[PDB]
RNA sequence: GGGCUAGGACGCUAAGCCGCCCGGUGGAUGGCUCGGCUCGGGGCGCCGACGAAGGGCGUGGCAAGCUGCGAUAAGCCCCGGCGAGGCGCAGGCAGCCGUCGAACCGGGGAUUCCCGAAUGGGACCUCCCGCGGCUUAUGCCGCACUCCGGGGUUUAUCCCCGGAGGGGGAACGCGGGGAAUUGAAACAUCUUAGUACCCGCAGGAAAAGAAAGCAAAAGCGAUGCCGUGAGUAGGGGCGACCGAAAACGGCAGAGGGCAAACUGAACCCCGGGCCGACGAGGUUCGGGGGAUGUGGGGUUGUAGGGCCCCCGUAUGAGACCCUCGCGGGUGAAGCCGAAGUCCGCUGGAACGCGGCGCCGGAGAGGGUGAUAGCCCCGUAGGCGUAAGCCCGCAGGGUCUCGGGGGACCCUGAGUACCGUCGGUUGGAUAUCCGGCGGGAAGCUGGGAGGCAUCGGCUCCCAACCCUAAAUACGUCCCGAGACCGAUAGCGAACUAGUACCGUGAGGGAAAGCUGAAAAGCACCCCGGGAGGGGGGUGAAAAGAGCCUGAAACCGGGCGGCG
RNA sequence: GGUUGCACCGUCCGUCUUGAAACACGGGGCAGGGAGUUCGCGGCCGUGGCGAGGUUAAGGGGGUUAAGCCCCGUAGCCGCA
RNA sequence: CAGUUCGCUCCCGUGACCCCGGGCUAGGGGUGAAAGGCCAAUCGAGGCCGGAGAUAGCUGGUUCCCGCCGAAUCAUCCCG
RNA sequence: CGGCCGCCGAGACCCCGGCGCACGGACCGAUUGGUCCGUGAUCGGGUAGGCGGGCGUGCCGGUGGCGUAGAAGCCGGGCCGUAAGGUCCGGUGGAGCCGCCGGUAUCGCGGAUCCUGCCGGGAGUAGCAGCGUAGUCGGGUGAGAAUCCCGACCGCCGGAGGGGCCAGGGUUCCACGGCAAUGGUCGUCAGCCGUGGGUUAGUCGGUCCUAACCCCGCCCGUAACUCGGCGCGGGGGAAAG
């Protein structure tokens, strides 16, 4: 409906396209690493995410249940 | 070797390298008594792979 | 494709690009789009959308909507139909038309009743197309026209597939595509006693 | 509603690459309306030993024999459908059979006889 | 207007600029499409020492290629089918063949070089050789690599008869060997990934497969596969990522054989005969295999397995196989199949327009001089047969079962399990598989239910074997298209896997369009002229890579400037 | 409308760049070809059906030349604490 | 002329010499009177094919128009 | 330098008419959209970017049209549109083609030391010279002769610019007929083009032997092989021994 072109366009002839800098499209680095790549990431990667409570931390800690002494109930 | 390949090459004159009983290319070379297409001479089967080359003369044929 | 055509890249050092080319000629290669013979860029794949699902609650209101159009005169003349038979939207004729499968006996009663005129117009051509694509299939072809609803004799009449634009069915197989082509409501039906009795019962 | 090829191209391609004894039911021209009703055959694999009347084309009324039928073309040589040369002769114009309408007939042959007043009528 | 002086004049301004027009060049554009691409339905679903696949060389009237064949050489013969022209692509010239029925299509048969797994040995596609049969000789026919099975004999292990193996195959399948670039913005564990690539091997489907299962503890009774479970449990610098199953709903459905107990030559293979429709079956006669055990019984669970009894008690009744007359359907891809070629008009030609008229269990799609329901192939409908396939109808032959009484039958070994190192997996202490060391049980027993051990509780029998079908593929056929359309789509619409490159492995293009008919350029003028110009076609910006015929660009001309 | 004289103003284009007429980088000219795409998953938005429920997937019946649509299956997912 | 050539000049020229044909050794391997030289116009690790459309925070390019609004080139954290 | 007066001099500001946007009001439609009026002094530059409307391309469907009394396409002109682009005429061309509406995408080109294809300037320039610097007169032939042939005359070469051969090439050999192309220029010549034809072996060599060395079966290894070394047994290995 929105042809992708027609907002491109051949019109905008940004030519850039809706990226900015020429320069900026590239490879993994725009983004950061891949992924969720940088979470973890002591040093600045991702640190802080497009997660609103930035990123919860990382260690899940605590222990699973055999599914089998789960009694559903209802 | 590097430059100089005019004052070189006398040989090439001698062949090691032929139509094949087997597969009809021009790579039995009459010194190894290998075909370097079919394999002829070197193995009672076809020399085919998965990149390949003799597959792709038998695709292209059909 | 792509891998038929091995592709090597020819370096610096001679006032070109370093963008691939082939071994012995400069020619067309693989991994390029700018190229003659290179890969286009985003090939059609088996995986492109083929499916637009829309509810089983939603369908068959849709098709009550199309059906609903019909009575409306203004729909009608819109829809190209033209019609010599005026407060007969839609038209019920008994259950005997149903059982009727020739086409010279189908085509009489038609005329009879002033609906033969619609069909006259449904022979008009408008599937011989504008466009190239028109050699693969789809050329030198009617056009549509009267919507032929039966309650019993098969799921088709044996002798109104023949008339031109004319295409029959069933209560029991009824669609949007027959009822409103091309999303233009208003075309003409001719129904059977039995089959709208059936469709009193709405179901799904 | 119908079994169809609702291909073109390959409808074109079994005309072309069709075998030669297939052929023969291309060939085929409807025969004059009077004996057409008589022998109720609509068409029939036309010969040289025939006679034809050319129907379409400049030559419309125009009569004459058949020399050839040439399968290959999808042509024949009728008598007085002609070009005049260059040099000084008068040459046959290949027409189609569709053009054409088979005059008389003529039966000489049990092959062709039988068909004709058996199982086509 | 004349003469004289002076100013300003455009008149014939090369070189050169711009715009258009004509011609040329070039091959864009549109239209054209005997090609692709992807999908769906089926088919194909293997072949080979009875010499394959692949390759080489010949083979045509003239043959350079492609295609086909093989010295009987674009083919020979039979039968059936279509049946009145043909002589592949390929329109020439010439000649030929065919009703004692061609070309063509199907089925069967003959010939099918040399090399090649290439098998007697070697080779640079050739050559040599040891036997034996046979014709007087040349000619010609059969043979000797390596397993298994059986003989022969100086038992030289030396040779003879029988059966096999190897190699190929479009993908798929099964079992082995096994990365890295990359990701984790570095990188080693992790990731890529059991991926790429490599080895062995089978078929038309494989494998898996009738529980030493499952474990909502409740409920189930083979196994694939799809959806889902679930991006769940779970693994992981616990980072990046990684990652099931059980079950459910479905689909398709099928269950059987050994070892042993107890029997112990009752047996199998080969050849010959009789009896029998020369078949199934049964009988007999000479060898070979066979107690280191052929064969009978039996198999999750045990039935007493042995020996007993009591009653139906081989009473009774299938179930399975073979032959042969007959009948039925499928199947040589072949047949049959409705209805305008009417009038007036345009045109080179109507498939057009206008006017009249017609068929339909049937207005799909090509084609034809253009745009055709009614001109031609065809269509809804029904039908045909040799081989081959399936079924019933006349016979012959083979062939089944059920309880309780004692030790219940003994019931699978380097296995189960333990310990030590890996590989791998999601598999966690709780995956699977190997290796190394140790090592059970006699159903009076063993394993399993996601740590170990002990008790209860519930389930189920590993260490022996096979398995239809439903599920993979795209070599091939058909049908399909919100696909492409010749600088595009398959490498390749064609002379393609060609030309060509490279020692080789390997790499690899471009090249489509006359016209109604070839009338494919006679005759006449000119010209050294195979070149080229005028006249000759409905129309030659239709005149020979000939439909259209752009731009860049090149000549000339027109206008303007100069 | 073509062309040209005259007046006035004007140091390409694109890109890099803080600044490009550039002695920064790229381009002979023309033709053609040529670049925001597909699946899964999440977060949004508009719009539509249904309604405390809602939707089927897988599937086979059916219909059709085929096929879509029709009606049937409700496993599962999410929502209802 | 030549992807390593030409003329003059110059070194060796019975030798640890030159040369032909056959034959051997293959890619972290060979070979080296050892220069990181050479192994087929390719060598501080040949070529071919596949992985492979590697990946790059890095250069280049990213195509119709119009209307409306219209920036920041700062901060914190980060093998940044 | 310290005063002053009159003028000149922007797209600013004023002023007429028009246009878009924003907002209000009304109307119109089957959706999107459109129209009519009013208000704006305090609305109108624009890169990154955000949004919103239109245009065009290919094909599909419905709908509704066009074409040999001339389609598309091509070239120049006319008209409309802010514009992207639409539409009409003339010439050319000689079979297919539009509009509307709903869809969809291998959907719009100025650049990528872009890729491919075609073409001009460079040029009628450089090269057709450098090494031991070669031809020339009569005559023959032919449409055409500096370079084809005959004679004469003048030279180079002298282990080679000559003679015989191995490899290698593969008909280049030889005859006849030619010159479109090929030959560093012409060409009547030729190694090109067309068409025919030619290599004959007891006593030459191959073939035999065996070398350095190789392969095969067998034995063995390896997860395994189209892989690997030994030991046996056989077979092969010099067109300069």
């Amino acid at each position: 409906m929105i042809r992708r072109r027609k907002k491109v366009r051949k019109l905008r002839g940004s030519h850039t396209h809706g990226w900015g800098c020429k320069k900026k499209h590239r490879g993994g680095g725009s983004k950061g690493g891949r992924g969720m790549a940088g979470t973890g990431k002591r040093n600045k990667s991702k640190w802080t995410w497009t997660i609103k409570y930035a990123p919860d931390h990382l260690g899940k800690r605590g222990f699973s249940r055999p599914p089998e002494v789960q009694r559903e109930v209802r | 070797m590097g430059s100089g390949t005019a004052t070189f090459g006398k040989r090439n004159s001698t062949p090691t390298h032929i139509r094949c009983r087997r597969c009809g290319r021009v790579s039995y070379n009459v010194k190894k008594g290998y075909c370097a297409a079919c394999g002829f001479g070197r193995s009672r089967r076809l020399r085919k792979y998965r990149w390949s080359k003799k597959w792709k003369k038998k695709k292209n044929a059909h | 494709a792509g891998k038929r055509r091995v592709t090597e890249n020819i370096g610096k050092g001679h006032s070109m690009a370093r963008v691939e080319r082939l071994k012995t000629p400069p020619r067309y290669a693989a991994f390029v789009p700018f190229a003659r013979g290179g890969r286009r860029t985003h090939p059609p794949k088996v995986e492109k959308i083929i499916w637009e699902d829309i509810n089983k609650k939603e369908k068959r209101l849709a098709l009550m909507s199309a059906i609903a159009a019909t009575a409306n005169y203004d729909l009608v003349r819109a829809r190209g139909h033209i019609i010599d038979n005026v407060p007969q939207l839609p038209l019920i004729v008994v259950d005997d038309l149903q059982k009727v499968q020739k086409t010279r006996e189908t085509r009489e009663i038609f005329k009879k009743l002033g609906i033969w005129d619609d069909i006259v117009r449904a022979k008009e051509k408008s599937g011989v197309r504008a466009g190239k694509g028109k050699m693969r299939g789809r050329r030198y072809k009617k056009a549509k026209g009267p919507l032929i609803v039966v309650g019993k004799n098969e799921g088709i009449v044996l002798g109104a597939r023949n008339h031109p634009g004319v295409d029959v069915v069933v209560v029991d197989n009824l669609g949007v595509e027959h009822l409103a082509p091309g999303t233009h409501p208003g075309r003409l039906t001719v129904w059977t006693v039995s089959a709208i009795e059936r469709l009193r019962e709405l179901y799904g | 509603m119908k079994i169809s090829s609702k291909q073109p191209r390959k409808q074109r391609k079994f005309l072309y690459n069709a075998p030669l004894h297939v052929r023969q039911k291309l060939m085929s021209a409807p025969l004059s309306r009077e004996l057409r009703e008589k022998y109720k055959v609509r068409n029939l694999p036309v010969r040289v030993g025939d006679k034809v009347r050319i129907m379409r084309g400049d030559y419309k009324g125009h009569e004459g024999k058949v020399v050839e039928v040439d399968l290959k073309r999808y042509r024949i040589y009728v008598e007085g459908a002609t070009l005049r040369k260059t040099n000084g002769t008068e040459v046959f114009y290949p027409i189609h059979p569709s053009n054409v309408m088979i005059i008389e007939l003529n039966l000489e042959d049990e092959k062709r006889k039988k068909i004709i007043e058996r199982r086509a009528g």
